[PDB]
This record gives structure tokens, sequence and C-alpha cells, in this order.
């Protein structure tokens, strides 16, 4: 049986695990070390 | 008592898939709506198997395809009980009835019948509407809980 | 679209909504599934020129609703408009359920034939006899005696074998079925007595199955009378087979209770 | 059947209490303190603490089931 | 036939007898011409559009005299004429505003499911345009947000005649929602926050306080009583079948 | 009208006489072994 | 052909129903 | 062909937001919560 309208052609909680969302994401803490060394 | 009626009803359903394709190749099919209403009326009285579900599936598809009241008209349409639809028409019936439940802010009573409809006939590979039902499926789940 | 035109109290538009009410029940039967208010108010409305006329639409809408009894009541109340509408595909099941309710009521009245019997609506039994008038002489009147059995009536029962279909052996298989499917003796003897009466009424006097049903009717005085009639005929060639029929079937107590009448 | 037996015993002792309190029976001292000795027990099932007794077990049996 | 269509419909409308006269005049319109299927009769939908307009202005006079049981007639007959079974011509200039009124009607009587079941009639006519719908979409999907006061400044600009007849019911609903939201456990807001910050620039709110709930005043505080249920540990009647959830479902 | 009333009973009966009989077959089958 | 077929169908219907009501209680007796 | 859902889910979004606040924060001010709620109505954040 066909009712064709489809265009030719875990993964529930894990996408926002490393995209940019921590202070060490891609750059290695350098985004804060400009203002991290004052202490 | 020769019961060719339901076999010819399946024949009618198969050609009315393409006839509904004709009816979207043209304007509305209200004459066909009256005809299938008469076919339902002569169904459920003398014979009722596998024709009624197909014609009401056509009815739901035509009613959702147009933006009219169309829905609580079905909610009071108390032919809600066609029998075993050989695991094929029943699943798409559950899909239509779940969407037409979701259209008035369903409250997780429709998510379970959406899941049941999805898992009930998944055997075909890219059947034609599986992407649509899967897309609509977890709308209500991300909505509610 | 859904139309609530019947909001107004204007009687002119109450009667003028007849065309609308008739037109909407062709494809939108599920649309009107909540008119318990407007339909009933219009039917009970007094100044009403569509009285006995708008009730057919009520039966139409209740037919989709699954109210097979409310449809029946409004079909009775829909008068001549329902009567003349006896040739349509939808009305077939309506009048079929009407006949089914009528014969269930007939069984109920046959349970107790005196007291607490529901007065049959004259339009209801009018529909019954009218659809019987559709089943008049058109040959094949086996159903004509059949529904006559299930309705427990006797005058139509006599007229069906008396109507101009034929009488070859209709009166024989009528017996065959009546003691084939007899629910109880209380109806079996009732139909048996009118059967044996019309058997005596036939030009050739009845001979064999009159006695066969008579000893199933336990009527020794009647068999004494008819053997006296055969004595008046002054030959026993009819009573020839009758004596052996009594030997084959009649009880010894029946013979011992008819013998003193035979010699009296 | 335990409930039936308990009902039978309670019906007999209310009969006895009726015919001693309002009736021709002596008010002899044997049971007239033993009865409230029985009535002194009557464990206060519904309190703040018995919640942790009941629910902590019932769900464990439900897990096993 | 084609008489006084806008006879008294523009300057004002105090001629209530003329309203009744037009409503009685409508008999030549509806039941004297094909109106139910509207399949044939090509040259009636012009005067059927006129009939729509007469109904709209009549029910607008009825809401000018504030009659809801005729505002049902507002959304009874006229809807399936511009949106008839036979679409013939462009609808009107008023139609989207009329649908905004009907949408606000479905909104104002807490029918959110009946709010949703006709916003889909247009594919894209007012989901990005048509301020006559841009107000109702916020007016609906603002009561689902826990902001409850910029609606009235959004009521400050009205693309229709008043939008106040529904705004009264909006006031009502704000009253009992702020009541039912504060009536639980809380720690005694001062007079001014419950008085001016919501609504009623201290007219009668010191009396409305006793009118609605009570909560007798002490030293300028509006305390909420405790009202925490103890969780009574009986659970025998409602959970004895739950206790029997083996035998009376599994037959053994 | 004999076909429009009396004939329908046949089908209105026959279907049950089909399905229920199958049930009984199963039941007596269930007994047999 | 007509009428009598309906009666014999209904006759074997209650006959079959008698067997159905029988099969339960005989099964219950034969198990124990 | 499912225009409605977005309009009826944005509340659900803020639902999740406040649920996170129900787990994470203990004592957050009425005006100091909405900075991580970006709707920018501290005048309505009290009854948000």
């Amino acid at each position: 049986m066909s009712e064709k309208k489809q265009p030719v052609d875990e993964d529930n909680w894990d996408d926002d695990n490393v995209e940019d969302d921590f202070s060490n994401q891609l750059r290695a803490e350098l985004e804060k070390h400009g203002y991290k060394m004052e202490t | 008592s020769t019961q060719n009626r339901r076999a010819l009803d399946l024949v009618a359903a198969k050609c009315y898939y393409y006839h509904a394709r004709v009816y979207e190749f043209l304007d509305k099919l209200d004459v066909v709506r009256s005809f299938l209403h008469a076919r339902l009326r002569t169904a459920t009285l003398r014979h009722d198997a596998d024709g009624q579900a197909t014609l009401l599936n056509l009815l739901l598809r035509n009613y959702l395809h147009y933006s009219l009241y169309d829905q609580a008209e079905k909610l009071v349409s108390k032919s809600v009980f066609p029998e075993q639809a050989n695991n094929n028409e029943w699943a798409r019936y559950l899909y239509y009835t779940g969407r037409i439940k979701a259209i008035q802010l369903e409250y997780s009573e429709a998510r379970r019948t959406m899941t049941n409809a999805l898992r009930k006939a998944p055997q075909h590979t890219a059947v034609g509407f599986k992407q649509t039902v899967h897309k609509l499926l977890i709308v209500v789940e991300l909505l509610l809980g | 679209g859904i139309i609530s035109l019947l909001d107004e109290d204007e009687p002119q538009l109450k009667e003028f909504a007849l065309h609308k009410l008739n037109a909407v029940v062709n494809d939108f039967w599920a649309e009107i599934s909540e008119s318990v208010d407007k339909i009933e108010v219009l039917y009970e409305d007094e100044g009403f020129r569509s009285r006995q006329f708008a009730a057919l639409v009520a039966s139409k809408v209740f037919y989709h609703l699954g109210a097979f009894e409310e449809s029946l009541n409004y079909a009775l109340g829909a008068g001549d408009l329902f009567n003349v509408n006896d040739n349509s595909e939808y009305v077939e099941t309506i009048i079929a359920k009407c006949i089914d309710h009528y014969t269930k009521q007939c069984v109920e009245n046959a349970d107790l034939p005196e007291g607490e019997k529901k007065p049959i609506d004259q339009r209801l039994e009018g529909i019954v006899n009218k659809m019987f008038q559709r089943c008049l002489d058109d040959h094949k009147y086996k159903q004509a005696i059949g529904i006559a059995l299930e309705t427990r009536r006797l005058d139509v029962f006599e007229k069906t074998i008396l109507e101009s279909n034929d009488v070859p052996g209709m009166l024989a298989y009528s017996l065959k079925l009546c003691m084939s499917l007899m629910q109880n003796k209380q109806f079996r003897n009732k139909v048996l007595r009118v059967l044996v009466k019309i058997y005596m009424n036939l030009e050739k006097p009845d001979f064999i199955n009159v006695c066969q049903c008579l000893i199933f009717l336990d009527d020794p005085q009647a068999v004494s009378d008819i053997l006296e009639k055969l004595v008046k005929e002054d030959n026993l060639l009819m009573a020839y087979q009758i004596c052996f029929d009594l030997y084959e079937s009649a009880s010894q107590q029946f013979l011992s209770s008819v013998i003193q009448n035979l010699r009296t | 059947h335990g409930l039936k037996g308990l009902n039978s015993k309670l019906l007999d002792i209310r009969s006895y209490l009726e015919k001693v309190a309002t009736g021709k029976l002596p008010i002899n001292h044997q049971i007239i303190y033993q009865l409230q000795d029985v009535f002194n027990l009557l464990p206060d099932v519904s309190l703040q603490e018995f919640v942790k007794a009941f629910y902590l077990k019932t769900n464990d049996q439900m897990v096993v089931v | 036939m084609y008489e006084q269509l806008k006879g008294e419909w523009n300057r004002k409308s105090p001629n209530l007898s003329k309203c009744g006269e037009e409503l009685g005049r409508l008999k030549l319109v509806l039941l004297e011409l094909n109106f139910l299927p509207t399949t044939g009769t090509k040259l009636t939908k012009q005067q059927l559009i006129l009939a729509r307009d007469i109904l709209e202005i009549g029910a607008q006079w009825s809401i000018l005299r504030k009659d809801i049981p005729s505002f049902e007639r507002y959304m009874a007959q006229l809807k399936c004429y511009y949106f008839d079974y036979k679409e013939q011509l462009p609808e009107s200039a008023y139609m989207h505003q009329l649908l905004g009124l009907n949408l606000l009607f479905l909104l104002s009587q807490n029918r959110v499911a009946e709010f949703h079941t006709e916003l889909e009639r247009l594919p894209a006519k007012d989901i990005q345009t048509n301020v006559y719908i841009k107000h109702p979409v916020s007016l609906e999907q603002y009561l689902m947000e826990g902001s409850y006061n910029k609606v009235f400044l959004a009521k400050g600009n009205i693309p229709a005649e008043s939008y106040t007849f529904f705004i009264d019911i909006l006031l009502d609903t704000i009253r009992d929602e702020i009541a039912g939201c504060i009536e639980k456990a809380y720690e005694k807001i001062l007079f001014t926050e419950a008085t001016r910050i919501l609504f009623f620039n201290t007219p009668k709110k010191m009396t409305d306080y006793a009118k609605k709930r009570g909560w007798v005043l002490g030293p300028n505080n509006y305390y909420s009583f405790a009202s925490q249920q103890q969780k009574p540990e009986d659970t025998t009647i409602p959970s004895t079948e739950l206790a029997k959830q083996v035998i009376e479902y599994a037959r053994q | 009208g004999l076909r429009q009333y009396y004939l329908s009973k046949i089908e209105e009966l026959q279907l049950i006489v089909n399905d229920k009989s199958q049930n009984l077959r199963r039941l007596q089958a269930q007994r047999n072994e | 052909d007509l009428y009598s077929r309906y009666k014999k169908l209904q006759q074997e219907l209650e006959f079959l129903e008698v067997q159905e009501e029988y099969i339960k209680d005989e099964q219950k007796n034969l198990k124990k | 062909g499912t225009y409605t859902l977005i309009i009826r889910l944005r509340h659900n979004v803020i639902k999740t937001g406040v649920r996170m606040i129900s787990l994470s924060y203990s004592r957050i001010s009425l005006a100091d919560i909405a900075q991580k709620l970006q709707l920018d109505s501290p005048e309505d954040a009290e009854f948000i």
C-alpha cells in the first residue's frame, strides 16, 4: 500500500553535550583567561 | 449471503484512493461524500467488515484536507468501531483519529494512540505517510510532559 | 457548514424550515446529532402546519443517531408523508425494524391476552397491514402465512390461505411447518383449530389430517360427529383409513372416551 | 471467615454488654476491666509515622510483582 | 426587493424598530431565494453578500445593545456564505475583521479548543498580516503566559469598534484568576500590591477584598492561611482494588 | 415488503452463526486433548 | 427455501448455544 | 499544514524554564530571575 508524499529519504538528550556550551568548549579556557588572571 | 460486498468494498477502496487522487486533481468531492455516506448507511446494517473503515478513512482525509468544522462532526460520528482491519486500515484510522483528537488540545490521551498507530504498521519501508506521522508524533510529547 | 436556523420563535419559519430540514439529511447526518431540543420542541409545538409532516425528518435524523425506537415513534407520527414514502432504500430498514418491534409487541400481547396489553398505535398496525398489502397476490405466499404466524393473528392467517395465490397443497405444508416449529401447545392448538375449521369448510370434506390434528386437539366429540356424518353418507371408505389412523396414533384413553359417544 | 468470626464475637459481646448494662445480669468485676484492657490497645494506624512503614514496603512488593 | 440596505446603518443606530423592520424584511432574502446548497444561481451571491452585511450590521446593533443570544446568530448564518459551499467571488472588505470578532468571541468564553478550531481556515492571510487577527493571537496566547497586565495596554489600541464588551469578561477572568492564584499558601502581600498593581485604583478594592474571599485584615497585610492537606493514610476504599491488582485481573 | 424486512434477518442471523460456531469449535477443541 | 430456512437457522442457533453453555461447565468439571 | 502547534507550545517552553528554576535555584529574586528568561518583563515576572 502506498500513500506517497515522502521526500526521497539514542539521540534524544545528547546534542547539546559539546557544541559551545562550556568555558572550555573549543578554545581552551582562553575566553576567560584575559579576565581570569586578576585573582 | 454471498458476501462479495466486502471484497468489492476493498476494490472500491483501492480505486477510490486513485479517485480521491482525481478529486484532488480537481475540486471537492461532495457528491462522492454523499455516495460514501449512503454506502456507510447500507453498511453496518447488512454487512460491516473492512469497507466501513476504508470509507471513513476517506471521509476523514477529505474532511481534514479542507479547513472547515469537519472535526467535532467526526467526534460525534459514532461509527468509531470498525472491526479488525487486517492491521492496515486500522493504523491509519488511529492516525487520523489521533490528529483529530490533537486538533482540540488533546492532553496525552492522543499521544498513546499515535504511538500505537506508528508501531502497529511499520513493516513498509518509506510507506508514504510514515514521515508525517512520525513528525506529528512527538509534537504532543514535547508539548506536554 | 452548520446551520442553527431554528433559533427564532417565528412559526412561519418553523414551517418554512421543512425544506432545509429535509435537504440537510442527505450527507450531513452526523452534523445534526444534537437536535434533541429543537426537533422535540417543534414536534410538541401546537400551532404547527407540519404536524404529522416534520416527524419524518425526525425519524431520518434519529436513524443516523442510533435511536431505532425514536425513529420508529416519529415514523408513526409522520402520518401520510411516511405512508406514501414506502418505496425508498432508506425506509426499508425503518419499516423492517417497525415490523420487528410490532411482532415483539405481538409476542408480548400473546403472553397475556387480557389486561395490561399495550394499545397498538393505529398508524403502527396501519403500516403493518399496509406492507402486508404490498405482499398481496404476487404468488409465493409462504411468507404470507409466515409473518401471520409470528404476528399471532388469525383473520389474516385465514385470508392468506384464502387469497388468490393457489390451493394445491398449501394447506398441507402449512400443517408441516406449524407442527414443525411450534413454540408451545398454546399457540399450536390455536392455529390448529382455525386450520381444521377451514379444512371442514372445503368442498371435499377433510379426511385424514383432520383426524390427525383432532387427536392432537383432543376432541372426541368432533370425531364422533364426523363419523356420524359418514354414517349418514352410509359407507365407511372414508372411515376405513380413519380407524387405522386411530390405531396408529390415537391414545387408548381417547378411544375409550370416544367409544361411548360412538354407540350413543 | 476471620471477619465472620470477628463479627460473631463482637455481636455476642454487645449482647452481653446490653444485658449487663440494661438487663438482669450482675455487673461482676471479671470483665469490666478486661474489656477496656482490650480497648486500650486499638493502635493509632493513621499517624504521621506509619506512612513510612506502609508505603516503603508496599512498593517493594509491587516491584517484586 | 433591494430596499434601504443602508437606510439607517452608518450615522448611528438608535432606530431599534428599524432593526426589527429589517429583520422582518429579511424573509424575501433567505427563504425566497436559493440559499442552502447555493450550487446554481450565479447572480445571487452579490445580494447574498449584501445579506451577510445586513446580518453583520444587525448583530452589531444587537451587540451595541449587548445581546449574546444574537451574537450566536452573528456566527450562525453568515459564515458559510463568504465561505459558502460554492466559492464564487471575493468575500468583502469586512470579512477578516468579522472573523477577528468571532475568534475573540471564542476566546472570551474560555473555549481554547474552540479557539483553535477555526484559526486554520486561512492558510496565510492573517498569521503574518491582518491586525484584526494580530490582536486576538496575543489576546489568546498571552493568557497562557504568566504576564497578565500588558494585555490592557494592548487593549489600548483597538482595530475594531470597541473590543470592550469582551474586555469586561477579560476583567472578570483576571479577577478570579488573580483570586485563585493568590488563594493558596502565600505570605501576606500588602494592600497596595493587591489593590493598584492589578486593577481598580483603590475604588472599592478594600471592599472587593471581603466580597471575593475574606482574609480579614490586620496590620496592613493580606495573609494566606496554610491549607496543606495531611495526606491521610487510609487508602483502603480507593486502593483496595489497587490492592487486589492481581486476582481481579489475573484469573488464577 | 417481504425482501426488505424478512430476508435481512437471514444475514442478521447468519454472521453470528458463523463466528460463534467457530468459537465453539475452539472450545470443544480446547476440551478434546 | 423461504421462511423455513430462517426457522431452522434459528433452531440450530439455540442448539449451538446449548452446546456452548455446556462446554464451559464440563471443562470446569473435567479439570478438577 | 500544522500552523497551530507553535502558538500552543511557547507556554510549554516557559513551562520547562520555570521547572528548571524549580530544581536549580533556591532563593532567586523576582526581578533577578528573568535575566535568564529573556522575555524581559520583571513587571510581570512576579506572577509569571
